[PDB]
RNA sequence: GCUUUACUGCAGGCUGUCGCUGAGGACUCUCACUCCGGGAGGAGGACACCGAUAGCCGGGCA
RNA sequence: ACUCGUACGGUCACUGAAUCCUGCCCAGUGCAGGUAUCUGAACACCUCGUACAAGAGGACGAAGGACCUGUCAACGGCGGG
RNA sequence: AAACAUCUCAGUAUCGGGAGGAACAGAAAACGCAAUGUGAUGUCGUUAGUAACCGCGAGUGAACGCGAUACAGCCCAAACC
């Protein structure tokens, strides 16, 4: 039997790369050396290819011109300040402890340093719920309790472009043009539509999957499709 | 008496106490971080490596020499292959890590010539060896007895041919008696069964 | 069937006829040591092993009988020949 | 559109040239490698021993 | 060529155990080793990774 | 590779616009969760044995299974009297 | 192998790296016609389709020794300077 689709993105051939050399730059938080000193203004207000989502362009004083992951509410002329000592204004990225409880927070550090990791798409928004010299638990959109390390920064606010969701795309053709501008191969064949040699799927005299649908974690990759590990399925019950 | 050598050999032979596994620890730190062909300056066994041909001359060269630990990184068999030759995890291959490093060391130094080799340590993820090397071109080896066989022709690359010691010993040509049918005075003359 | 457990027959070993206590041949172990049980090890590796891969066969509607024939003076037992029996019950 | 006479009239993108190392009309101009004396990727002349019988 | 609760296998996943591997049936610690950090340092910590073995699963593959 | 990506995500599958709806079955099969007890390999540990070794036996016991629960918009089922 | 999985084809075909005019091997931690015996290594003849291996099936298959060819023997390491 054939390698399955699943199995050929894994090559990281051109059909399924992302079209990086077209993307903008990583959105990553500002590296101080120390003291909060670092201030900026928001130049202008784009849109980031990479995330669908909008992207504020800012100047520092020290000369740094980069892209920021634009929260919402922020506009061109306003001031975001990075550091311990940051006021707690929309968009100022700081150190989750210094944030108060009950704030909404958005491109949390998995890791001080690292740049942030969670709460980063159309939106969304993560949730400080407590505080401690060792701990900080947040509320990722997942409704996960993550545990983080009270020195990892954060921005406050929630990220902007929210409502993206809500409206449908209503052709096809709208779908294609979300698609080209993604590392995604689209469309997509049902694996019970393929040949008995193309998937576990296939062949059959009808359209239907000969085998259950769950299937186990250890599986091996070639036959590890469907519904994986499933702790159930359904809605009844 | 005892010669200042026979400490370091002695020493050597439970490289897992005292002194030297305080060393070793501390070292293969510092080894971990270092290439796979480092030149350096002086034989950590000193012994075995004058032992081995070792001389503190114009021509000969030292050299560590690190190789990942495991088995046979065979890929599997893309073709029809029956239940027998269906492996990649288990089997490994006929030539030993020692002898790995000698090349990847000849390699590097292509005038250079192998002398021997000897072991130097190992963790859970590599193996550490030395490697002798002599300059067959330079005129202290070419005039010196002990090391002038090294210079003929027909010892240029010997280690890829299977010359060296490490070499005859992979061959399975140790004892001159029982056992060495197979494999005297080559194995390609003998089928390569051994 | 019924079988008595002694009864007068003839012994090849003391030469005449005595009595024989009949006893079922119970099966002795295997030590591992033996020549099958050292090229089990040697001959197997990977993928198929040729004989070492069999599983045992199979049974017959009815075995024979496996006995020992003890007798009692001198102490010795003889194997004989067996015949088709379901169930083998000793008297007393 | 058959694959046959058809398509035969798209043809006209130069692929192997003269190779400079072994003279042969061999050489891939958008790969810069030979198919016969594979100039280009080995130092050395590209040779098998299939190119004969085995006993020869 | 394809299939499977056909025979025998194999990757692969899970798991015990061996080594890497150190300090005082549950626990502390740091020095190996890991990760983040430009650095200072931060997090994990004899676990993870990797080499060996053992049992289970194993048409993804032969 | 996905990824200059971070759950309003990307992966894996099924159904195939809107509208009105989508019943009952967890027995079997599958996946997932638990499990007193039961089953369950090898090393180390014990006895036996061998001046060593082969080998006999004991104790402990992981994943897995037995056993129980969950689950069908999961494979699939929805009869006779 | 009258199928076929060990086995066979076969360490063959093919692939990777390399030396010379020839290569390789080689002066016993050897042989074990057990001896009061032989005395580096190739190769030729023989031992021999013998011993040994093998779903003990098909099939695979040496050595010591003898008879010949050609013969040849050496150097470090360390002790002590
Ligand atoms: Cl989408
Ligand atoms: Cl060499
Ligand atoms: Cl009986
Ligand atoms: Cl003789
Ligand atoms: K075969
Ligand atoms: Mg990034
Ligand atoms: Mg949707
Ligand atoms: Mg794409
Ligand atoms: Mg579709
Ligand atoms: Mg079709
Ligand atoms: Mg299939
Ligand atoms: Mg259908
Ligand atoms: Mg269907
Ligand atoms: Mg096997
Ligand atoms: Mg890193
Ligand atoms: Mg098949
Ligand atoms: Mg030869
Ligand atoms: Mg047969
Ligand atoms: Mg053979
Ligand atoms: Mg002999
Ligand atoms: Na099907
Ligand atoms: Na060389
Ligand atoms: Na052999
Ligand atoms: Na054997
Ligand atoms: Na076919
Ligand atoms: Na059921
Ligand atoms: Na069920
Ligand atoms: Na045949
Ligand atoms: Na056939
Ligand atoms: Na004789
Ligand atoms: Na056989």
């Amino acid at each position: 039997g054939r390698r399955i689709q699943g199995q050929r993105r894994g090559r990281g051939t051109s059909t399924f790369r992302a079209p990086s050399h077209r993307y903008k730059a990583d959105l990553e938080h500002r590296k101080v050396e120390d003291g909060d000193v670092i201030a900026g203004t928001v130049v202008d207000i784009e849109h980031d290819p990479a995330r669908s989502a909008p992207v504020a362009a800012v100047e520092f004083e020290d000369g740094d011109r980069r892209l920021i992951l634009a929260p919402e509410g922020v506009g061109v002329g306003d001031e975001l300040q990075v550091g311990v000592s940051a006021e707690i204004a929309p968009g100022n990225t700081l150190p989750l402890a210094e944030i108060p409880e009950g704030v909404p927070v958005c491109n949390v550090e998995s890791s001080p340093g690292d740049g942030g990791k969670f709460a980063r798409a159309s939106g969304v928004n993560a949730q400080l719920l407590t505080h401690d010299r060792n701990v900080a638990v947040v509320k990722l959109p997942s409704g996960e309790m993550k545990r983080l390390d009270p020195q990892c920064r954060a921005t406050i606010g929630v990220v902007a472009g929210g409502g993206r969701t809500d409206k449908p795309f209503v052709k096809a053709g709208n779908k294609h043009h979300k698609m080209k501008a993604r590392g995604t191969k689209w469309p997509n064949v049902r694996g019970v539509a393929m040949n008995a040699v193309d998937h576990p799927f296939g062949g059959g005299g009808r359209q239907h999957p000969g085998k259950p649908k769950s299937i186990s974690r250890n599986a091996p990759p070639g036959r590890k499709v469907g519904d994986i590990a499933s702790k159930r399925t359904g809605r009844g019950g | 008496a005892r010669s200042a050598y026979s400490y370091i050999r002695d020493a050597w032979e439970n490289p897992g106490d005292g002194q030297l596994a305080e060393l070793q620890w501390q070292r293969q730190q510092e080894w971990r971080n270092e290439g796979a062909v480092e030149r350096i300056e002086r034989p950590t066994r000193l012994d075995k490596a004058r032992s081995q041909g070792y001389k503190a001359k114009q021509g000969v060269i030292v050299a560590r020499v690190s190789v990942r630990k495991g088995s046979a990184r065979k890929r599997r068999h893309k073709a029809g292959r029956r239940s027998k030759r269906q492996g990649v995890t288990r089997i490994t291959r006929r030539k030993d890590i020692q002898r790995v490093a000698e090349e990847r060391a000849s390699r590097t130094f292509p005038n250079l010539r192998v002398l021997n080799s000897y072991s130097v340590g190992q963790d859970g993820r590599q193996k550490w060896h030395e490697v002798i090397l002599i300059d067959p071109n330079h005129p202290a080896i070419q005039n010196d007895d002990d090391l002038s066989w090294i210079c003929a022709d027909d010892q240029a690359d010997r280690v890829f041919r299977g010359l060296t010691g490490a070499g005859r010993r992979n061959r399975g040509l140790s004892g001159k008696g029982k056992g060495s049918e197979k494999t005297r005075p080559s194995l390609r003359s003998n089928g390569g069964k051994a | 069937m019924q079988m008595p457990r002694r009864f007068n027959t003839y012994c090849p070993h003391c030469n005449e006829h005595q009595e024989h206590e009949v006893e079922k041949v119970r099966s002795g172990r295997q030590t591992g040591m033996k020549w099958i049980d050292r090229q089990r090890e040697r001959n197997s590796g990977i993928g198929n092993d040729g004989k070492f891969s069999k599983v045992p066969g199979g049974d017959k509607p009815t075995k024979k009988t496996d006995l020992k024939y003890r007798c009692g003076e001198c102490g010795k037992a003889h194997l004989r020949e067996g015949w088709r029996a379901g169930r083998l019950e000793f008297q007393e | 559109t058959g694959a046959g006479t058809p398509s035969q009239g798209k043809k006209n993108t130069t692929t192997h040239t003269k190779c400079r190392r072994c003279g042969e009309k061999s050489y891939h101009t958008k790969k810069k490698v030979c198919s016969s004396c594979g100039f280009g990727k080995s130092a050395k002349r590209r040779d098998y021993e299939w190119q004969s019988k085995a006993g020869e």
